[PDB]
């Protein structure tokens, strides 16, 4: 099948020029268009037929082509540029399209953001069913990489923990979740259980306890 | 306006069937080109299908011989009719005008998987700000819809991503963060819609 | 016979934002 190659990930200093290209064997006798994805979006056509702009989109996105490359340029990068970028044409023959892999634009200097971190204990509902789920729920950080420890009172707890990986939200930060699965008897009978957050060398804690 | 309004998706076994629909308005449909397209999760856009005004068709690799692309001028319909499907088609697909994607659907979710559909169990995670929430525990697949008090409160929700948990099964939760003042002034519901399941549950959540 | 190829269809791009917005 016929493929068009992106690089995977592309970092810019804010203000600065992010080239993304995208190479292919039909390129010089097929278009290239060019595709912007947000975290949870659809994507938005950015660039046609090689160079076109579609009415709205910032005059700082340009788009050149010369022999099997096409590169999608963006001037004057800003933080909400970040997104997937991929391109699309068809093959030699004319008769199928293809998107590139797509390449994930990475703005530079943004700062460190710690999360924001709450803890719930099990509901009452339940523990009557015989389950006991502690939810720890971390928020709006960055970098996008966080450890998460849970203790019982104070000792460590190795099993039970399910994690997400960190997510981009629409404002650039992450988001992550934690869950620890007990026996409605482990959360009865310890004094608290505690779920702690390190980013960036910062640890936070948050404790429950049974009531 | 330009409108592309897609149905069909839901969760099927491998081998099965489904005819996925995007209701066109806005726009001279039998002028253009339709597309269809793919995104598998946490993957890449792909390239599914194309059918012409006047009914030629294009169809990747990968699906051809079991999608047939078709259309219907008339009521301005585009439809994917999926055959012998397999893992790997799981997807959102989108449906979009002109052989270049330029305007598209906000798509249906296809879950091809031999594990049956299971609805939530909505949990309540009681509370100068306070946070409530709704655990939305043990279902597939996804996804899951949560609003809070019918949608009239959006400021200070959080919905998080859900967790894949070993079971097979997804859980994610859902918190507010309201003015702690407001807790023994306010009510507040989580409303909970799992569409493959037909689950629509509503879950007030009171202080402790 | 043989169907044109899908990029024969490519000017529709342009006859659209003739009439619509992106």
């Amino acid at each position: 099948s016929y493929e068009l190659t992106q690089p995977p990930s592309v970092s810019v200093s804010p203000g600065q020029t992010a080239r993304i290209t995208c190479s292919g064997d039909a390129l010089p006798k097929r278009y290239a268009y060019w595709y912007q994805q947000k975290s949870g979006q659809a994507p938005i056509l950015v660039i046609y037929e090689d160079k076109k702009r579609p009415s709205g989109i910032p005059e700082r996105l340009s788009g050149s082509k010369s022999g099997t490359v096409a590169t999608l340029t963006i001037s004057g990068a800003q933080v909400e540029d970040e997104a997937d970028y991929y391109c699309y044409s068809t093959d030699s023959s004319g008769n199928h399209a293809v998107f590139g892999g797509g390449t994930q634009l990475t703005v530079l200097g943004q700062p460190k953001a710690a999360p924001s971190v709450t803890l719930f204990p099990p509901s009452s509902e339940e523990l009557q069913a015989n389950k006991a789920t502690l939810v720890c729920l971390i928020s709006d950080f960055y970098p996008g990489a966080v450890t998460v420890a849970w203790k019982a009172d104070s000792s460590p707890v190795k099993a039970g923990v399910e994690t997400t990986t960190p997510s981009k939200q629409s404002n650039n930060k992450y988001a992550a979740s934690s869950y620890l699965s007990l026996t409605p008897e482990q959360w009865k009978s310890h004094k608290s259980y505690s779920c702690q957050v390190t980013h960036e060398g910062s640890t936070v804690e948050k404790t429950v306890a049974p009531t | 306006e330009v409108q592309l309004l897609e149905s069909g998706g839901g969760l099927v076994q491998p081998g099965g069937s489904l005819r996925l629909s995007c209701a066109a308005s806005g726009f001279t449909f039998s002028s253009y080109v339709m597309t269809w397209a793919r995104q598998a999760p946490g993957k890449g856009l792909e390239w599914v299908s194309a059918i012409s005004g006047t009914g030629y068709t294009y169809y990747a690799d990968s699906v051809k011989g079991r999608f047939t692309v078709s259309r219907d001028n008339s009521k301005n319909t585009l439809f994917l009719q999926m055959s012998s499907l397999r893992a790997e088609d799981t997807a959102v697909y989108y449906c979009a005008i002109t052989m270049a994607p330029v305007v598209w659907g906000q798509g249906t979710t296809v879950t091809v998987s031999s594990a049956s559909t299971k609805g939530p169990s909505v949990f309540p995670l009681a509370p100068g700000t306070a946070a409530l929430g709704c655990l939305v525990k043990d279902y597939f697949p996804e996804p899951v819809t949560v609003s809070w008090n019918s949608g009239a409160l959006t400021s200070g929700v959080h919905t998080f991503p859900a967790v894949l948990q070993s079971s097979g099964l997804y859980s994610l939760s859902s918190v507010v963060t309201v003015p702690s003042s407001s807790l023994g002034t306010q009510t507040y519901i989580c409303n909970v819609n799992h569409k493959p399941s037909n689950t629509k549950v509503d879950k007030r959540v009171e202080p402790k | 016979p043989l169907q044109p190829e899908l990029d024969s269809f490519k000017e529709e791009l342009d006859k659209y934002f003739k009439n619509h917005t992106s």
